[PDB]
DNA sequence: GCTTGACAAAAGTGTTAAATTGTGCTATACT
């Protein structure tokens, strides 16, 4: 809607979206635009906001400027950072395995106070990775994403925990800064046994001021009488020896100990977030310390208002660490900023110390400055960092959700098990900010979540949600983004409420949300703000589930997670019954080609599409064609426009992998039958029409990248060549001159791709091997064969080859002369064992595929494509799949509502000019505004061709199917329809492994698991339990001796099987022999003793 | 054998540790930076732990299985299977 | 309490002197390997750097002793030599652990034994085994209770040594070398051979997690088209197996005793009632219920 | 020089990254005994024993001492002439003849599949 | 335990454990629960000595030695974790839990493991002493009957 | 803890056992669960009807018919063999253990019942809502109860007293003693 | 039946030059 080329998809929504979905990728962009602070960001803060915008780079540069040593004789000032144009293009970087970056330059001022001179030198900091249009980075050739982190904002937070000992109330406070030791009420830096009064004496305040300021506090006066510390300098000593035990103090050290720990800005960093949090709630100095104690006192007394000298009255109440007001997000720009600061603080150390031992006046910004730690921070962050991740692209949706994801893990936050389960629980303030429905199913539940649809990030790191403020029972067009803090202050009217003419509250009472949150009513007089629309709380993936309101959160969470697991098909058909997001999410993903200027198409080719703008300017777009994605899915694009077509700015020129005509297509529409069928679909299994194979409806393409290098060996140089030491001339049939597989060839498991050979060292051939060499006259070759072959159980066609040679300049790491990459692709037909599913959380493997001949088939003769079992449907609490199964049939055959007389009663409040739709027309039911049960039934009866004028489905959504085997009708009416099902990235070809013998681990002789190593299965503790429960000793022993760890036994058993002899007796597990050795290395003497035979040796 | 009656532990005395040891490793050296061969008297020294290649002494004067269990008077490495490299222990004499 | 330790040393011939080391044993090099990966770069066990700190400090100690040195210097060395051995044995057990690059702590000798990743739970009470496979499972509704669908590809590799002998016994292949290549490239002659070796040769089917011994059951293999595994619908209860995409492991019993135990003890049809309540497990459920009802 | 400056890595690192595994356990053992080869090599050792049976007592005797089949230690033409009491040249001759006899397709046809 | 005696504690513990499983609708035959309860009461505390006070010693091992031709204790209730760690096999206690703790006490006591338990035999690759691994079963000798050899 | 438990012999021959209720007072009514308690057991001593009838001899499998038969004679308790009272030197005996739930017959001598017991208890634990796994682990670990409750120290009548915020219970012995 | 002399390639030895490797050392004053 309001998209120039948007296809026509009729909606049942009874509301009107007052605010378009904001750009979904903004969260990733704005953060980076702030860091680099380009002009697009400058204008933002200037128009409305601060008048001194500071880019993240400048912000961290102001901290370093200037540099000065203890003498303060020399100072080095930094300023004016600058970026050049990007080194290479993204397409070039992903090709050459480099990183997309713009070099950075700075102004380095070096001032000598004694000589009063100036050395100004342009400094090169390094290549600074740049963010793409899609919000990603190219790091060493692979596309990556930096996920935003959830952390507790620095501030003062109090908690009340009851002590079982006294069975009475107790109050504890904590202050968490940006950096530096943390204090808790004294409890300071994990040092307990502290009299919070004694530190107020450490500052030097006399006891008189304690009775003055404490005032009404009873324990305030009683504790100072309990403390035996007399004097301000003696309390600084009682605080000194516990904080620095083992170091005798001094009057110079004892006093600066307290000031340098907190008051000093160097070791205690005032946080812009922390400085703002407490400044309103009450860098550091005294005013903050005494304010916290006074805040704590009133909290234990029970007064809700606290005031002190020269301060604003604020409520005294406990704080919620899980309330989004005190919990903020660290956006990519900030996560980058922090890692730059770490690099400068490490360079500052080399800058300061370099001044001392360097010859004065012979030093320059270049000599003092060493950027090794600065670039290491950036390079070390984009790799190996938990928040910098390989982008997940199965489909445009999977990638778009990766960005927008927020997590509580990683450095700087609670990690893994440490986090309590209370955090995972959804808070009332997650509304419209973090989607409650979308999270992981596993151990990560609730720690990872996706930003909501209309949610927006604040420059301070707090999520804001859009609202429409209402005044005097009238909702204006004013839209105000509010942080969680200011939301609880007001009352939130419900998104859907009866609207009155030019607008006003029509209903007698209005739904409302309180700060509890609490749900209550009023007459509409007291409401302030109302929701922008339904599905504020929902995320993009969640909003794409038709009939979301009907499905339980359990099966919905499974539904969202499984959309991101889909795979692009060859045909990529769009959903027949959709929601609003399908089109808007595809364009914001970046996998679709959009036109940025109004104009006309000059040319259309599979290769590229060119448009002639009204401006006279000329834009062109190169189409990604069969580009292997990160996980192997096919990225191919196709042009949707013709030559003469007119187009408008922001239209869709070509489809992405999973998109059709601009909207996300994650699967196909299929004819469904809900009857249980001959036990073949049972326990979630599914059956398919063989049509889905012959017609390639579920077919999808997958591409692999194989790599081999020729390096310099201490014994020679590796050479890529067609000559192999021992091979048939046939095995080389598909190799070219150089020894690389010829493009377009077919490859089978074990087939050669790139022939390579490495030098050998003194061979000492077996005498039996030398005799044959003389007989058949094949001279023993000087080089062993190390050659790239296709992995086990993998096959396909050769698409393209990429060769990087040393002879040719190129670039390679030291020692690597030649590197060749071969790309193999294959068409994967839908196969039994593959995993399919719908948007509602219903998932199952393909149990069987039947000939189109014998299938439940309508009176038309039209076989149903899929048969889903009836039993798992009712108990799992996802009934949306049935609804969209009925509507899926509605949209397919069309319909006409009766024009006889007026409009039937079921249409009273209902669709606008939806009374008729042709056959195959697409429908959209926004999640919470979508179609309603009444309107469904009314549509169930509806237009009835197939070709002849007979109805194929009743008003109950049922039909009489004919068994394709016996040929007789099924006794009862069966529900049929069209359902939207997705193909999922779990495939049998990848998941099927088998091993007889193979590689063994080095230290331990066991077979090394994983398909890459051709390894075997793990028979574990629990399995050995079951084996023991059965009482089978020989089965158990066999698994743990001659089938894994027995070096002599495994080779004998093979010998025995090949000769048809009896399998021998097992030996000693090599792992156990290693145990005795590892125990001996601990100075434990472990002797294996015979009955009477004393010591035994293992050799 | 595969059948043993008892398996016993006890504090290892400095004498036991010395009896186990086939030699004292005197240097914190893994392998040569050029030839990538084991450095003598260091960790991995073939003179102590054992040969890298079966029936092959460090220098190679005796390369053949003809004489097993003889030590090369030059490099001091015993001629036997490299499996002993996994079975043998050294020791360090503390000052 | 203090008598327990004092008494322990009396009965045993152990001299309490053992608790102080004059000599430290050095583990064999293959248990602390240093090897070069593909591409030439190197990797090595942490023990070598731990052994390297100890031997370094011990030698530096000899150096200081001989020159003669103020106690402050020599005592500092001994304290360092003491810490280095402590880290080698149990690292982090006292104070901050010795770390390498990236601040990750080094792996001590104790770190080999302890934990789910240690020798006992990883390489000893469990381990990876030959002659095993896995795949996703599909419904077996036409199967007899004692049978299972086995993907022909999977079965070929599992039985590879067996079929290799059978097709050499028959003239199909003249030598074992030809037999191996004949199976690797999957010449069509092997399939008729595979059906013979697989005949009445059972296999174990496991699905994790394994809760009760019923989580492993023998079946008679039946070559099946496709890459999935056909599972009898009555054994889903014992395996707690959903067809939502779960996978199962296959193991091939080799020795006569192992096959005997398979057919006799663990055979599918012999285990019906759960060995807890005695109630029937393979009893019909879901469709079969409403189908009979 | 830039190859010398490379520093090794820890086999004990965890690169699984929610793979639980450590690098060290992904390292193959290249010197491990391969069951199929050793078995076939034992079968090859038998097939040669037979092919030599066709040769004369001295024909095979010279071939075995020439390549050191029995001892594993090859011998020089002169040394073989010392056992059979002839000149090294005479042994050179007997060599060429028994080799063209082994090259005869009857004896060679069976050993062809053992090329490697 | 100290009130109603050892045989009553077991009756209690089995009832309690069986109640939780009964609340959730789980059918477990009492014998299974009994097998586990039996292992908690297998030892007794030594109040006076060959033995030391406060140590947990096996019931049967306490009876035969205490007689000693020509040392009193009380029944002890102890949890499964504490009970299993007291097992006579040191390498079985090692692999279970608290490995370093177990090994340091085993080397000081100079313990000897007879390798009777089934976990011990699994580690070293022996035949577990259960099922087909028991002596009577694995030592079965089989020959065809003389009457059968005649029929050939 | 249980993995070393296996049946070592047919019969330890002890006469010891435990008393199963098997029914109460009705009609004036099988006990709620006799299927997990009385059934599958083996009689320790002859079950004697009122007077001398002896309806079921010692050593009987105690199947479904034997319980109906026993109920007819009106026996409200039975003394049965159990691994708790088994005197076997090593392991336990087939007679004490009883029928194998999987086989339906007296347990085989090789069987390892410790593991089978552990698994049989743990496997359902996934279905225990948590009065749950916490309470179970509390029992097997033998830790002092979460909220401790007192048991009578001796027989006699009770005198209840209420001090608000507390309770006072005093048992007047039948000795009568302290 | 297989041996003899001429002969050249291949294999060892001894002698030397080049390289690689170890160690000592550096004096404004600096804690
Ligand atoms: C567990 C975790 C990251 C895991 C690698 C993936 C998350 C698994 C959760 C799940 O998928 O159910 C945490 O990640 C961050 C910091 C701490 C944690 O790291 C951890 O605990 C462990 C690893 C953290 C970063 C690892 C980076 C590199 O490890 C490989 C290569 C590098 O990037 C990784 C790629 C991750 C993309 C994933 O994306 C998901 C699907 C797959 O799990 C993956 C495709 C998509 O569903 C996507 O929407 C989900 C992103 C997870 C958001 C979490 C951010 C916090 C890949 C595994
Ligand atoms: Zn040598
Ligand atoms: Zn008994």
């Amino acid at each position: 809607n309001s998209v120039p080329g948007a296809p026509n998809r009729v909606s049942f929504a009874k509301l009107r979206e007052p605010l378009e979905v904001p750009g979904l990728l903004d969260v990733q962009t704005d953060s980076f635009e702030w860091l680099v602070g380009s002009d697009r960001w400058r204008q933002a803060a200037i128009d409305r906001g601060e008048e001194n915008p500071v880019g993240g780079l400048e912000e961290v540069l102001a901290e370093l400027s200037p540099i000065e040593d203890f003498s303060g004789s020399m100072s080095l000032s930094f300023s004016d950072p600058r970026f050049d144009e990007v080194k290479a293009s993204v397409d070039e970087c992903k090709d050459k395995d480099m990183t997309y970056a713009a070099p950075l330059f700075v102004t380095a001022e070096f001032i000598n106070n004694n000589t009063g001179e100036i050395k100004s030198q342009t400094v090169f900091m390094g290549d600074f990775p740049m963010m793409t249009e899609k919000g990603t980075f190219i790091i060493n050739g692979t596309e990556r994403v930096v996920v935003s982190q959830l952390v507790r904002s620095p501030g003062v937070y109090f908690d009340e925990t009851i002590d079982k000992s006294t069975e009475k109330t107790l109050h504890s406070v904590k202050v968490i800064p940006g950096r530096g030791a943390w204090l808790e009420f004294v409890r300071i830096d994990r040092k307990r046994r502290q009299p919070v009064t004694v530190l107020l004496k450490a500052l030097g305040w006399t006891n008189e001021q304690i009775v003055e300021r404490f005032g009404f506090s009873e324990i305030m006066m009683g504790t100072l009488e309990k403390d035996t510390t007399s004097g301000t300098d003696e309390a600084l000593l009682d605080i000194y020896r516990k904080l620095r035990p083992g170091e005798p103090p001094t009057k110079e050290s004892a006093q600066t100990l307290l000031e340098n720990l907190f008051f000093k800005e160097k070791r205690y960093d005032l946080a812009r977030v922390g400085r703002y949090k407490v400044n309103k709630k009450l860098t550091l100095t005294e005013e903050d310390v005494v304010a916290t104690i006074e805040y704590l006192v009133r909290l234990h007394e029970g007064q809700t208002s606290m005031t002190v000298p020269g301060g604003v009255e604020v409520p005294v109440e406990v704080d919620d660490i899980d309330h989004f007001g005190n919990r903020r997000l660290r956006t990519v720009g900030e996560l980058i900023q922090n890692q730059i600061r770490v690099g400068l603080s490490r360079m500052e150390r080399v800058v300061r110390e370099r001044m001392t031992t360097q010859d004065v006046e012979a030093i320059t910004p270049q000599t003092l400055i060493n950027i090794r730690p600065v670039v290491a921070a950036i390079k070390e962050f984009f790799g190996t960092s938990q928040l910098s991740q390989f982008m997940d692209q199965n489909n445009p949706l999977s990638g778009l959700t990766h960005k927008r994801r927020l997590s509580a893990l990683g450095p700087g936050g609670l990690s893994r098990e440490r986090a309590g389960l209370e955090v995972r629980d959804v808070h009332p303030s997650h509304y419209g900010r973090m989607c409650p429905i979308e999270t992981p199913e596993g151990p990560n539940i609730g720690l990872i979540g996706s930003l909501s649809v209309y949610a927006r990030v604040n420059p301070f790191g707090f999520i804001e949600t859009p609202y429409r403020k209402v005044e005097n029972g009238v909702v204006t067009d004013q839209i105000d983004y509010l942080t969680a803090d200011e939301e609880d202050r007001h009352v939130v009217a419900q998104a859907n409420s009866p609207t009155d003419e030019n607008g006003r509250f029509t209903e007698d009472r209005v739904m409302v949300r309180k700060k509890g949150g609490e749900v209550e009513f009023v007459s509409a007089d007291q409401v302030d703000y109302m929701d922008v629309s339904p599905r504020q709380m929902v995320s993009v993936a969640t909003a794409m589930i038709p009939f979301l309101e009907h499905d339980d959160a359990n099966r919905a969470l499974m539904g969202a997670n499984m959309q991101r697991q889909a795979v692009p098909l060859v045909r990529s058909e769009a959903p027949l019954v959709g929601t609003g997001m399908e089109l808007r999410a595809a364009i914001d993903a970046g996998d679709v080609v959009v036109a940025d200027k109004t104009g006309v198409i000059e040319e259309v080719s599979a290769d590229y599409i060119t448009v002639m703008a009204d401006d006279g300017t000329r834009q062109s777009y190169r189409l990604r064609k069969f580009a292997r994605s990160n996980h192997g899915t096919c990225a191919n694009q196709r042009p949707i426009v013709d030559a003469g077509q007119r187009v408008e700015a922001g239209q869709v020129i070509a489809d992405g992998p999973c998109t059709q005509n601009g909207e996300m297509a994650l699967g196909k529409n299929l004819l469904v039958a809900i009857m249980p069928w001959e036990g073949h679909n049972y326990e979630d299994a599914i059956i398919l029409s063989n049509r889905l194979v012959e017609e390639d409806v579920l077919t999808s393409i997958h591409i692999e990248e194989h790599e081999i290098d020729a390096r310099d060996t201490k014994l020679g140089a590796e050479e890529i060549t067609r000559d192999i030491p021992n091979v048939s001339d046939e095995v080389l049939a598909d190799l070219d001159e150089r020894g690389i597989v010829r493009i377009g060839a077919e490859v089978r498991d074990g087939d050669i791709l790139v022939g390579k050979v490495t030098p050998k060292g003194e061979t000492e051939l077996t005498p039996e091997e030398r005799l044959l060499r003389a007989i058949f006259g094949e001279k023993a070759r000087e080089v062993r064969d190390t050659s790239l072959k296709v992995p086990h159980g993998e096959s396909g066609k050769v698409i393209g080859i990429r060769v990087f040679s040393r002879e040719d300049d190129d670039e390679l790491p030291a020692g690597v002369n030649e590197l060749v990459r071969v790309y193999v692709a294959q068409k994967r037909k839908i196969s039994d064992g593959d995993k399919l599913a719908g948007r509602h959380g219903n998932k199952g493997v393909i149990g069987k595929i039947l000939p189109v001949e014998d299938m439940p088939f309508l009176p038309d003769g039209t076989p149903v494509d899929i048969i889903l079992n009836t039993h798992g449907v009712p108990r799992r609490m996802n009934i949306g799949q049935i609804l969209e199964t009925h509507l899926g049939w509605v949209a397919k055959a069309g319909w006409n509502i009766d024009v006889a007389a007026g409009v039937p009663d079921w249409a009273s409040k209902l669709p606008e000019e939806l009374y008729s739709a042709p056959a195959d027309s697409t429908v959209a039911t926004p999640v919470f505004d979508g179609a309603q049960e009444g309107e469904l039934a009314g549509l169930l009866g509806s237009t009835l061709p197939n070709r002849d004028g007979e109805v194929m489905v009743d008003a109950d959504g049922k039909s009489t199917l004919f068994d394709g085997r016996s040929g007789e009708p099924f006794p009862y009416p069966v529900t049929v329809g069209y359902m939207y099902i997705l193909k999922l990235h779990h495939l049998v070809d990848d998941k099927i492994h088998a091993r007889s013998t193979g590689p063994y681990s080095m230290i331990t002789q066991q077979p090394l698991g994983g398909k890459a190593q051709f390894g075997g299965q793990r028979f574990g503790e629990m399995e050995c339990w079951a084996m023991q429960a059965y009482g089978a000793a020989y089965t158990l022993q066999e698994l743990l001796t001659i089938k894994s760890d027995d070096t002599v036994g495994r080779v004998k058993v093979y010998e025995a099987i090949v000769k048809g002899e009896n399998i021998p007796e097992p030996g000693i597990p090599e792992s156990f022999k290693v145990l005795l050795k590892e125990l001996q290395s601990l100075c434990l003497n472990v002797e294996v003793l015979s009955s009477d035979g004393a010591a035994i040796e293992m050799r | 054998v595969n059948f043993f009656d008892e398996l016993r532990i006890g504090l290892a005395t400095a004498d036991d540790i010395r009896n186990w040891s086939y030699g004292e490793v005197k240097k914190p050296e893994t392998i040569n930076y050029r030839t990538l061969k084991p450095e003598k008297d260091g960790l991995f020294c073939e003179k102590i732990f054992g040969p890298t290649r079966d029936w092959e002494c460090y220098c190679g004067k005796y390369k053949r299985v003809r004489f097993k269990g003889i030590i090369c008077e030059r490099c001091g490495v015993e001629v036997t299977r490299a499996k002993v490299r996994r079975e043998r222990m050294g020791h360090i004499e503390l000052a | 309490k203090r008598l327990k330790v004092v008494a322990a040393f009396q009965q045993s011939g152990n001299s309490p002197m053992g608790m102080v080391l004059d000599a430290v044993p050095v583990i064999p090099p293959e248990l602390r390997p240093m090897v070069q990966l593909d591409g030439g770069r190197f990797a090595t066990s942490d023990l070598n750097d731990l052994y390297r700190r100890v031997i370094n400090r011990n030698n530096r100690l000899k150096r200081l002793i001989d020159l003669g040195a103020p106690e402050i210097i020599v005592n500092n060395e001994k304290r360092m030599l003491q810490e280095s051995v402590d880290a080698l044995f149990d690292n982090g057990r006292r104070g901050r652990p010795v770390t390498g690059p990236g601040n990750r702590p080094l792996k001590s000798l104790s770190d080999l034994l302890k934990g789910k990743q240690g020798r006992f739970r990883q390489n000893l009470l469990g381990k990876r085994v030959d002659y095993s496979g896995r795949s996703v499972i599909v419904v077996g509704p036409q199967l007899k209770l004692h049978q299972c669908g086995l993907p022909k590809l999977m079965a070929l590799e599992l039985f590879k040594p067996f079929v290799m002998k059978r097709l050499v016994d028959l003239n199909h292949a003249q030598n074992i070398k030809s037999a191996k290549r004949m199976v690797e490239r999957q010449r069509p002659q092997v399939w008729d051979v595979l059906e013979e070796v697989i005949a009445e040769h059972p296999v174990l089917l496991n699905r994790a997690p394994t809760l009760h011994r019923l989580g492993i059951q023998a079946f008679e293999p039946q070559l099946v088209e496709g890459k999935a595994i056909q599972l009898h619908p009555l054994v889903c209860e014992a395996f707690n197996a959903d067809f939502d995409g779960d996978q199962m492991a296959v193991h091939l019993p080799l020795s006569a005793e192992a096959q005997a135990e398979a057919r006799i003890l663990m055979l599918s049809s012999n285990n019906i009632l759960s060995p807890a309540s005695g109630k029937p497990l393979a009893m019909p459920r879901l469709d079969m219920v409403t189908g009979l009802y | 020089i830039q190859q010398y400056a490379r520093e090794p890595i820890s086999l004990d690192q965890t690169i699984g990254d929610e793979g639980d595994s450590q690098l060290g356990d992904f390292i193959e053992d290249s010197e491990a005994v391969v069951a199929v080869d050793a078995v076939s090599f034992t079968l090859l050792q038998d097939q040669l024993q037979s092919v030599l049976e066709t040769l004369s007592e001295r024909e095979a005797g010279v071939v075995r001492l020439r390549f050191g089949l029995t001892d594993g230690q090859p011998r020089t033409l002169d040394e073989i002439g010392q056992v059979y009491g002839v000149t090294r040249e005479r042994i050179r001759q007997i060599e060429s003849k028994t080799m063209s006899k082994l090259r005869h397709p009857s004896r060679s046809q069976v050993l062809r599949d053992y090329l490697d | 335990l100290r009130v109603q005696g050892p045989r009553e504690v077991q009756i209690h513990l089995v009832k309690e454990v069986q109640e939780v499983y009964r609340a959730q609708g789980v059918s477990i035959h009492d014998k299974h629960i009994e097998v586990i309860v039996r292992q908690m009461l297998r030892r007794v505390t030594i109040i006076d000595s060959e033995f030391l006070p406060g140590s947990l010693t096996e019931r049967a091992e306490f009876e035969a030695e205490n007689r000693r031709v020509v040392a009193a204790g009380r029944p002890v209730l102890m949890g499964i974790t504490k009970a299993s760690l007291a097992t006579d096999s040191w390498l079985s206690a090692a692999s279970f839990q608290e490995t370093t703790r177990v090994l340091t006490d085993a080397a000081i006591n100079c313990r000897s493991d007879k390798l009777n338990g089934l976990k011990e035999n699994v580690i070293i690759g022996k035949l577990i002493p259960a099922g087909t691994g028991i002596s009577r079963y694995r030592n079965i000798q089989v020959q065809p009957t003389e009457e059968a050899r005649a029929a050939a | 803890v249980s993995q070393d438990v296996i049946v070592r012999e047919h019969d330890c021959e002890t006469e010891r056992g435990i008393n199963v209720t098997l029914a109460e007072r009705g009609p004036d009514i099988r006990d709620a669960h006799v299927e997990t308690s009385a059934f599958a057991r083996t009689l320790a001593t002859d079950a004697v009807d009122a007077n001398g009838n002896v309806i079921i001899e010692r050593g009987h499998d105690l199947g479904d018919p034997a319980i109906d038969a026993l109920l007819a004679a009106g026996i409200t308790t039975v003394k049965v063999r159990s691994v708790l009272t088994c005197t076997s030197a090593t392991g336990v005996c087939a007679m004490c253990y009883g029928r194998s739930m999987a086989t339906g017959k007296l347990v085989d001598i090789g069987e390892a019942v410790g593991i089978v017991a552990a698994q049989s208890i743990g496997e359902p634990g996934t279905q225990l809502t948590m009065g749950g796994l916490p309470r179970v682990q509390e029992l097997f670990e033998a830790r002092v109860p979460r909220n401790k409750a007192p048991i009578a120290d001796v027989a006699g009548r009770v005198r209840l007293e209420e001090s608000d915020k507390f309770f006072k219970i005093t048992i007047v012995p039948d000795d009568g003693g302290e």
